């Protein structure tokens, strides 16, 4: 809801549609425009000339504006193409979003946008195409004490997965990215190394 | 507008900070352009510099709500172009400057950006440092994590061109 | 570029000719004003990662690692770090040729840059995804390993060695910059390249091209009018030519730099706010950190992987 509300209060926001079909009609309406430059001849128009001066003169005429008509093309064509391969960068692009994160959800990093994407949706628009990204990012987090391991019966008890942290009490294991601590067991830990190899090792029982 | 002996050019001309041989009547640049010349009745090496020019950009307030504007003149002094800010970037006619860090709004240029507080309110163009948001110094120990607790879904979007005008 | 002083400035006649090619060097100008533009939109999306510039703190438990070779030095006169300072001090008018300047400096490309480090050293990807959380460099550093499958005992054991070997690592790579100029050649062929196109358009504007002087103000003060409208079209357009010229090789290589930069900013994602499994995405082996660092017309990675050193031949099923 609040994406409907930004794309029709901000349609700014469309802007990487619309400067693009903005850019693209102003250059083929500036090589329209330009048919009116002379280029150094009486008149701009090669029908104009052809019926109002002594035929050799408007030959040379002619032939000067049928030279600068040509260069107006040229340049559309070499600018056009050029944008093509900026425009055909972006298309790859977007065929790899809708890829990799529509029919998906990348891990690449930021990629659709920032956190980490738990889907992405493309919707339609006139020369391109609009993303909706859904993201994961955390809403809060709270300083714990933590540990690598906890040390008992001299060794180091790592936990399978996650980190040791204490709230100044009791130490529990929990996930980076979700504080949901468990019980210091057998079951959730594993042993390796020693108490005087891990770095922020603390005593706790295992069970 | 100058002439010494035959050479030729516009510009405005200083002390050098350079010697010239004998044989030597002026000095060019990279591109053999005038760096500097000798005044035949007075040799002395005058360097040239060009003449003050610049291009002008103007930062406005969108006119829908109001329209005090301030005019940027580049590579020039403030004096060459009231309340008048001088930077490489351009002279800022029509507006102020202040010393304190804050958002980007309406770019200058070199690390300054025009935006339209008020004071007593009426609006002005004000010309400020860029703050690159809130230095945000976290300090970290051996012993302590932030842990998530709960999360946020955000979405947000993205829009990419696929294809252009099909001319023909 | 001021085409009207490129092509002939301070003439009425040259303006007034200039005129009869139309938006020719209109557009021209234009164009130069959109690559200026996506110049400072190539550098935000290669530096302006962080939701706010964060800072290091005021303790640098680097767990024994020297990263003051990579962080701005705030003590000099330039606060660039040693690695910056190296880069720094090698990667190197009248005629309507300029030079803007870019709205993000070199110092605030540095504070960017410092709140990346900032982060890859002791929060790695929250400055980006979220809040920022406390993640201290050693415990970032257990995660580092454990994000390849390597039990974080191996930062502790080898706590001092992987300090050393990261450390011995920034000293041979600032030992190669300062000795082999050419390493720098991916940011010093893009200043030589731009230079020397511009440079060559000033050169040429002394040709020409079949015409009776090379100097359009030169022409409309020796010729009879008629005689000067002549040679001055054939001039105009040989000076148009050269600044296209310009112009469309400016536009290409500003593709080729801003997918540059686009990937610039894509290895800043991936290697320096993450550690990506992308096979030598951002340098070969398994990424565990990556060090943005400033640099004239770029940006530097510092890429850090775990690479197996010593191997055996072991009995398996
Ligand atoms: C070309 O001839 C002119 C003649 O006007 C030379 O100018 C003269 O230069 C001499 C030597 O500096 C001046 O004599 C002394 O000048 C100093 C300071 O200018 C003064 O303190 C002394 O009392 C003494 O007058 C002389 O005034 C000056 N004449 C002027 C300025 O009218 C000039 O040097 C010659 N140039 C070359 C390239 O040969
Ligand atoms: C990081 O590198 C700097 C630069 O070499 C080290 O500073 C040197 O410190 C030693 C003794 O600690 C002195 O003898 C040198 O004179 C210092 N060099 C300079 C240029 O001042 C610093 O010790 C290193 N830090 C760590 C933690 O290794
Ligand atoms: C892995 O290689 C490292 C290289 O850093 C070895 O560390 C060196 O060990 C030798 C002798 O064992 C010492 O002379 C060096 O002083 C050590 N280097 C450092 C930087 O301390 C390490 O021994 C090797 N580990 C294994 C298990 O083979
Ligand atoms: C934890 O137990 C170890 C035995 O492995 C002991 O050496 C150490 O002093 C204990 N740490 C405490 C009590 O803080
Ligand atoms: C810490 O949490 C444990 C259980 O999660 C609880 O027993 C203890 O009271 C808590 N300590 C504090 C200080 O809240
Ligand atoms: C953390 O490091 C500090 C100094 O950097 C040290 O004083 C302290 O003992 C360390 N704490 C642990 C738990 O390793
Ligand atoms: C303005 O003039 C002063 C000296 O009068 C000079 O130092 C400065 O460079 C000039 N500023 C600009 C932007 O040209
Ligand atoms: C997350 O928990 C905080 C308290 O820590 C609470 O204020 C907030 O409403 C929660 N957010 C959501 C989305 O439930
Ligand atoms: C393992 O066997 C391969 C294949 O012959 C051999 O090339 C290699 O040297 C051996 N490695 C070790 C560590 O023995």
């Amino acid at each position: 809801g609040k994406i409907q509300d930004s794309l029709s209060s901000t349609p700014s926001a469309l802007g990487k549609l619309q400067d693009v079909v903005n850019q693209n009609a102003q250059a083929l309406n500036t090589l329209v425009k330009q048919l009116s430059s002379n280029f150094g001849a009486i008149s701009s128009v090669l029908n104009d000339i052809l019926s109002r001066l002594d035929p050799p003169e408007a030959e040379v005429q002619i032939d000067r504006l049928i030279t600068g008509r040509l260069q107006s093309l040229q340049t559309y064509v070499t600018q056009q193409l050029i944008r093509a391969a900026e425009i055909r960068a972006s298309a790859n692009l977007a065929a790899t979003k809708m890829s990799e994160c529509v029919l998906g959800q990348s891990k690449r990093v930021d990629f659709c946008g920032k956190g980490y994407h738990l889907m992405s949706f493309p919707q339609s628009a006139p020369h391109g195409v609009v993303f909706l990204h859904v993201t994961y990012v955390p809403a809060q987090e709270k300083n714990f004490t933590t540990a690598p391991a906890i040390c008992h019966d001299g060794k180091a008890h790592f936990p399978r997965e996650g980190v040791f942290v204490s709230n100044g009490t009791h130490w529990f294991v929990t996930q980076r990215n979700f504080y949901e601590p468990q019980i210091i067991t057998t079951d959730n830990t594993f042993v390796s190394g020693n108490c005087d190899v891990v770095i922020g090792i603390v005593n706790n029982t295992v069970y | 507008n100058f002439n010494f002996n035959g050479l030729t050019g516009t510009g405005v001309l200083t002390e050098s900070n350079k010697k010239f041989l004998p044989f030597q009547q002026f000095g060019r640049d990279i591109a053999d352009t005038t760096d500097a010349v000798r005044d035949p009745q007075t040799l002395e090496i005058l360097d040239i510099t060009p003449c003050s020019f610049g291009g002008v950009s103007v930062i406005t307030p969108g006119t829908n709500t109001s329209n005090q504007v301030a005019v940027l003149y580049q590579d020039v002094n403030c004096t060459e172009v009231s309340n008048v800010f001088q930077t490489r970037a351009g002279c800022l006619i029509g507006a102020e400057h202040v010393n304190n860090s804050y958002e980007c709004d309406i770019p200058i240029g070199a690390g300054i950006c025009a935006s339209y507080q008020t004071q007593t309110a009426s609006q002005s163009i004000i010309a400020y440092t860029m703050s690159l948001g809130a230095e945000n110094s976290v300090a970290y120990s051996n012993n302590s994590i932030a842990i998530p607790t709960n999360f946020t879904i955000s979405v947000t979007t993205e829009i990419l061109p696929v294809s252009m005008t099909k001319t023909s | 570029v001021d085409c009207t002083m490129y092509i002939c400035g301070d003439s009425t006649e040259c303006s007034n000719l200039l005129l009869q090619y139309g938006s020719f060097c209109t557009q021209l100008n234009r164009a130069l004003t959109g690559i200026a533009v996506e110049q400072d939109k190539n550098t935000q999306e290669v530096f302006a990662q962080v939701k706010q510039i964060y800072k290091t703190p005021p303790i640098k438990d680097f767990g024994g690692f020297n990263f003051s070779q990579i962080l701005p030095d705030p003590s000099k006169p330039s606060k660039r770090s040693p690695i910056e300072d190296l880069l720094f001090n090698k990667v190197t008018k009248f005629n309507g040729l300029t030079v803007l300047p870019p709205l993000l400096t070199d110092e605030m490309i540095a504070q960017y840059t410092s709140a990346l480090l900032a982060g890859t050293i002791t929060s790695g990807w929250t400055f980006g995804a979220g809040p920022a959380l406390q993640i201290p460099f050693p415990m970032q550093m257990a995660y580092r390993f454990n994000g390849i499958g390597v039990t974080q005992n191996v930062l502790y054991e080898n706590q001092k060695l992987i300090a050393n070997q990261f450390n011995s690592a920034i000293g041979k790579i600032q030992d190669s910059l300062s000795s082999t100029p050419s390493a720098l050649g991916k940011l010093q062929d893009v200043v030589n390249q731009n230079a020397q196109a511009l440079n060559t358009l000033v050169k040429q504007l002394s040709s020409n091209f079949g015409a009776i002087s090379s100097v359009l103000n030169d022409i409309l003060s020796r010729l009879d009018p008629p005689e000067a409208e002549v040679q001055i079209d054939r001039l105009i357009t040989g000076r148009l030519q050269s600044l296209q010229t310009y112009v469309t090789q400016q536009l290409i290589r500003a593709a080729e730099i801003r997918a540059s930069a686009n990937l610039a900013a894509t290895k800043m994602s991936e290697c320096v706010l993450g550690q990506s499994k992308r096979v030598d995405f951002c340098g070969k082996g398994y990424h565990l950190m990556s060090f943005p660092q400033s640099a004239p017309h770029g940006v530097v990675f510092l890429h850090v992987t775990y690479v197996p050193a010593q191997e055996k031949n072991f009995t398996t099923a």
